[PDB]
């Protein structure tokens, strides 16, 4: 989530005056280079280095990287609600998320760094298989960075996080 | 599957010899661990994240390695190093390891100087007994073959040289009447004969043989001698525990002034590692000897002397008797038996039973109990040792979520059951082959680690008709 | 004349060795007297050889009204004759008149009454360099002990008339009554002879007295001198009824002891503490056993390890009492250079009862034993060496004294491979054997032997040294000896036995120069003239 270790350099600016959505790029500044799904999205030589997203009541969504003098960096699945990537669904007030890789084996989530889905005494939160549900989902604490990984594997050693930020 | 290459399969090393082994992935893996797996003895994780050695790990052992290649490397190899060491990496399931490193000692001996006492002797009150320490590697006629004992509940108590070569002995103060030392140079031997043997002299003598500047260099392996019905120096500590790792220090305090007249202190720390002869561990006040580790290191002056542990390891555990021979009798100290801290708080320890022989086709029921940690918290995996093999994961289930995964080749015949209620998981193995006969052992997995710390003693299971 | 060489014990001691003590050859040391513990314990001293150290003297009167000549064949420190300093209240140094070499110093002495008035002009003379006078001719006791000046050619205090056969002190010697400048010549140079011969009419030289005897324990020096004890370099031979003060051949005889009998008794090797007691000694009696514990170091019995540099103290054993085992030498050094002076290994008594003078498990390239000439009683062996190579060269029967010695020189470097690395003996040794591998290490020479090198052939015709062959052993001709061209230059040794002569030659003999003013008989000087063909004719 915080650490950009495991290429996870594209991390979203949560300093936001205004309800827009800033992503920024852990790299050597050199010169910048924004991907949103595959395709390149812009190109900052110098100077600014955050890639804006516009407001966030525009929902912005996709797999965002970043590339500076080395390769480009891990996808950043972002989900905003006011490669196979993290699937949502929002019922009410109930937050579905779905791991994109389901080998079969124990699959660990995690919210902002910290393990959840894990323990049975969370009646709001509960991990069904590759399925992580969020019921009474509160947008102000629930949303950040998310990721699922295998047990026995690093959280930072997932293909791409899913930055979260939904309002129900 | 990620296939692990471990180079060498088996190294000979000699003594104190850099060893180096190679862990070769087929696929990149983001670490690589090493585990230490002695004969008959569960694998034990020598190194996390392919660079940080597991607690109580001496520092002699390193690990290094990215991607597809890590490696093994022991800067000193040592009769205790004699294990097998197996790379395993967990970037994909199964969590595969090596075919394993099989470590063996190349030394051979080398007719090394090697005292050999005579040993098992046991008397009745007011007898007389006489010991043989049978010299090899070394010319038995140019060094003397100073003996020493240390009864049960007493030091270094010196019992009175000898030269062997022309057989001109010296002897000591409390026994001059009662010990009388004759070498045979013919047979290579020095040869101690105690007289009237009395309740108070039941104990175990040694032969040592003083060397240049390290009295008592090469001891014998002592002879336990049971009948039954000076300056002064006293160990500051005694019974002195300290953690694993922590630092420690015993101190020593001379009655006289312990500089000889030739100006050279011959104050000297042996420490008699526990079940083993007393070994020289400061050839003088401050000099180490030749094979000890950096890590023991004393120091002192006048008559105050103090032993220095820089970092207590599992190899420093035991009584460092410490002498002081630059007066006439040589006269030892009792000595500090530092040991470790033995907290017991991790109880961490997981207990296999279920095992056994079973026919084959017939299904067998694993019980691994997990005590001291949350059971839910963790992992439990599953693996299996095959006879000549090395390790190989067969699966594991997670007690919080129930999920559970297995191998392929034993998904459709090894089910993992885990009960919260008795903090254990239950390893089902149904139709049972000739093929899946061997040691299975459990081990915790700790996820922020990303290896297995806690690992089981094993339960041997042999499918036979 | 009688002649002699705790405050208490200070006072027991002094009034012992100077009670009737007339001439002190030694020096007289008045130091540290406690008050009121002395009275007259030396007041006939009358002549003292050497330094007069009056210091420290609490008692009021220490006398030495007698002596006249302090002579001074020494000084305190330097120059410092008399040193009367740190001290009493009155010293009648009245018959003080000449202090010959040094000066008087006086200082640290708040009791010195009437000293100072001394007119110490003429007491010392022209050594006036270091004169520390400070602190009426009167030496003290009031009056009738004057300063009594004479100062201010035989006769050095004063005189009894210009006569030099009455003076009071002799300046440099006295015969019997004339006080001559020199001792009656020990040797007198006869023409007839043309050579010097013992005089009958000359004495030796006792102090300032010259002696025909050297009375008591006292040996003739080389210089004539009747020295009590002869000197370091020098030996005492009894040839007459005087001993004499020989040079000594080298290493002088100092019997030390050896490493089992005296006080290395229970010794087991030569430890690093053991040797440089051994020092410039000779004739060890007592094995001198080196075993490997030397160089290896010894705790039990506290011995540093031996610095290999250290075995050549003992270089100067030129014969032993018991054994020689040499069982470890310095790997580095290739020959035992240690024992290459050890003459005669008696072996009286035999280290393992059998071996005498055994060099084994050794690592050295020769025996190295070039002088050894007799290995008595024990026997010989020298085995073990893996290195070693020319060693059966030396005859063993040669050298061992008693029939029933044997001799076991096995397992070392094998002959053929011996012979193949070239490690024989140089052609210039006879077929006696070599010790070492050199020339000079030779057991005996084939033609001839300048020293103890064996040479191939002496300088008999030609040769800068001018050699001239005597008993199959090249001697260096006299230097008189002119080389000859023609045939040998010098039939034998000594001046008298040269064909021509280099200087010019003397009668039967061959002279650097003539005999010019040297002392004859009839106590008469002998100049000699030199004729146009070298001959020494005398005046």
């Amino acid at each position: 989530m915080q650490s950009i270790k495991g290429n996870h350099l594209v991390k979203v600016y949560d300093y936001q005056e205004d309800g827009s959505v800033l992503l920024t790029c852990d790299a050597e500044a050199k010169n910048i280079t924004w991907f949103k799904d595959g395709k390149m999205i812009g190109f900052l030589t110098e100077d600014k280095k955050k890639w804006n997203l516009g407001s966030n009541a525009k929902d912005p969504r996709g797999m965002y990287q970043c590339k500076g003098s080395q390769n480009k960096s891990k996808p950043l699945q972002v989900y905003y609600r006011m490669q196979t990537p993290y699937k949502v669904s929002i019922s009410g007030t109930t937050v579905i998320l779905t791991c994109p890789q389901y080998p079969g084996s124990e699959i660990l989530w995690q919210h902002n760094d910290k393990n959840i889905g894990g323990d049975e005494d969370d009646k709001n939160i509960g991990s069904d298989e590759d399925h992580l549900s969020l019921k009474e989902f509160s947008e102000l604490e629930q949303s950040g960075y998310y990721v699922c990984y295998p047990r026995g594997s690093k959280p930072e050693d997932a293909n791409f996080y899913l930055y979260l930020r939904a309002r129900v | 599957d990620i296939q692990m290459t471990q180079s060498p399969s088996s190294l000979s090393a000699s003594v104190g010899d850099r060893v180096t082994i190679t862990c070769s992935a087929s696929s990149s893996v983001s670490y690589m661990n090493w585990y230490q797996q002695t004969p008959g003895k569960a694998p034990k994780r020598w190194i996390y994240d392919t660079s940080k050695l597991a607690s109580g790990v001496p520092s002699r052992f390193s690990g290094s390695g990215s991607g597809t290649d890590y490696t093994f490397t022991i800067s000193s190899l040592q009769p205790e190093d004699i294990a097998t060491y197996y790379c395993q990496q967990w970037s994909s399931n199964p969590f595969t390891f090596g075919q394993g490193t099989k470590l063996q000692i190349t030394s051979g001996g080398g007719g090394q100087v090697q005292l050999v006492q005579s040993g098992a002797e046991v008397k009745k009150p007011g007898a007389s007994v006489k010991v043989s320490c049978k010299a090899s590697g070394y010319t038995f006629t140019s060094y003397w073959m100073h003996w020493v004992r240390q009864a049960p509940g007493q030091g270094l108590e010196w019992m009175g040289n000898i030269w062997p070569g022309s057989g001109g002995t010296n002897y000591a103060e409390k026994f001059k009447n009662r010990v009388t030392m004759t070498r045979d140079t013919s047979i290579s031997t020095a040869y101690m004969e105690l007289s009237r043997l009395r309740s108070d002299d039941t104990a175990v003598y040694y032969c040592a043989r003083s060397g240049g500047p390290y009295f008592f260099d090469y001891w014998g392996q002592g002879t336990l001698v049971t009948v039954s019905s000076d300056i002064v120096m006293t160990q500051s500590p005694l019974s002195l525990p300290v953690t694993p790792g922590e630092p420690a220090s015993i101190s020593c305090r001379s009655s006289q002034n312990i500089v000889h007249n030739n100006g050279i202190t011959y104050l000297e720390w042996y420490l008699q590692k526990p079940g083993q002869s007393p070994q020289l561990l400061i050839y003088k006040v401050s000099d180490r000897f030749s094979g000890v580790p950096d890590r023991f290191s004393g120091s002192g002056s006048g008559t105050d002397f103090t032993l220095k542990i820089s970092r207590v390891e599992a190899e420093d555990v035991g009584v460092y008797y410490c002498f002081q021979g630059s007066h006439i009798p040589p006269t030892f100290g009792q000595g500090t038996k530092v040991e470790i801290k033995s907290g017991g708080g991790g109880q961490v320890q997981l207990v296999q039973s279920g095992g056994g022989v079973v026919q084959p086709g017939r299904s067998l029921r694993l019980s691994c109990k997990a005590s001291g940690y949350t059971f839910t918290r963790y992992t439990m995996h599953w693996v299996r040792q095959a006879p000549g093999k090395g390790l190989e994961w067969i699966g594991y289930i997670n007690p919080s979520r129930g999920y559970t995964n297995y191998n392929q080749k034993v998904k459709d015949r090894f089910t993992i059951s885990r009960d919260n209620s008795k903090n254990t998981a239950f390893l089902q193995m149904d139709s049972l082959r000739p093929e899946d006969t061997g040691v299975y052992f459990c081990a915790r997995y700790y996820d922020d680690h990303y290896s297995l710390d806690y690992w089981g003693q094993g339960t041997p299971v042999t499918v036979s008709s | 004349k009688k002649v002699c060489q705790t405050f208490e014990d200070h006072f027991l001691s002094l009034q012992r060795m100077f009670n009737n003590c007339e001439v002190v050859l030694g020096n007289l040391e008045i130091t540290y007297v406690q008050r009121n513990y002395d009275l007259s314990f030396l007041k006939t001293i009358q002549e003292v050889a050497g330094y007069v150290l009056i210091a420290l003297n609490t008692v009021e009167r220490i006398p030495l009204e007698n002596l006249q000549i302090i002579r001074g064949n020494m000084y305190y420190e330097n120059s410092y004759a008399l040193a009367v300093l740190s001290n009493l209240k009155e010293l009648p140094m009245r018959n003080l008149q000449e202090i010959l070499h040094g000066a008087v110093r006086f200082s640290n002495n708040p009791a010195l009454c009437n000293v100072e008035s001394i007119q110490w002009r003429d007491i010392v003379s022209s050594d006036f360099l270091s004169n520390m006078s400070m602190d009426g001719s009167c030496w003290g006791a009031g009056e009738e002990n004057c300063q009594k000046l004479t100062k201010i050619n035989q006769c050095a205090a004063g005189c009894t008339g210009p006569r030099e056969s009455d003076c009071l002190v002799c300046r440099k010697f006295r015969d019997e009554a004339t006080c001559k400048d020199t001792c009656p010549p020990l040797m007198l140079y006869n023409p007839t002879t043309y050579q010097m011969d013992v005089n009958p009419e000359g004495k030796y030289s006792f102090g300032a007295t010259c002696v025909k005897k050297c009375p008591r324990n006292y040996v003739v020096t080389d210089h004539g001198s009747c020295v009590r004890a002869c000197g370091a370099d020098s030996y005492e031979m009894e040839e007459d009824g005087v001993r004499k003060c020989k040079k000594c051949e080298g290493p002088c005889r100092k019997v030390c002891n050896g490493i089992g009998i005296g006080e290395f008794k229970d010794s087991l090797s030569i430890n690093a503490t053991n040797i440089k007691h051994f020092k410039n000694c000779t004739s060890i009696s007592g094995d001198l056993h080196i075993l490997p514990v030397a160089f290896r170091g010894d705790s039990f019995t506290h011995t540093p390890p031996l610095d290999p540099q250290e075995l050549d103290i003992l270089k100067t054993v030129k014969e032993i009492t018991g054994f020689l085992l040499i069982q470890a030498w310095p790997e580095n050094r290739t020959d035992l250079h240690a024992f290459e002076n050890l003459e005669i290994i008696r072996g009286r008594t035999k280290q393992h009862g059998q071996f005498s003078l055994a060099v084994v498990s050794l690592n050295i390239t020769s025996l190295g034993l070039r002088s050894l000439k007799e290995i008595s009683d024990g026997d010989v062996i020298i085995s073990g060496n893996k290195n070693l190579c020319y060693a059966n060269t030396i005859n063993w029967k040669k050298l061992f004294g008693t029939s029933g010695q044997k001799t076991k020189i096995i397992s070392n470097r094998g002959e053929n491979s011996c012979k193949a690395t070239g490690q024989v003996c140089h052609a210039l040794c006879s077929p006696e054997g070599c010790w070492g591998p050199e020339p000079r290490d030779c057991v005996s020479c084939r033609n001839v032997s300048r020293g103890r090198e064996c040479v191939d052939k002496c300088n008999l015709l030609e040769g800068e040294p001018r050699e001239f062959v005597e008993n199959s052993e090249c001697i260096q001709c006299h230097p008189e000896c002119l080389p000859q061209a023609m045939n040998i230059t010098c039939t034998g040794r000594g001046p008298d036995n040269c064909i021509q002569c280099a200087h010019y030659i003397d009668g039967p003999h061959c002279v650097k120069t003539c005999p010019a003013g040297v002392m004859g008989e009839n106590n008469t000087l002998v100049w000699k003239y030199a004729d146009a063909g070298h001959v020494c004719h005398l005046c």
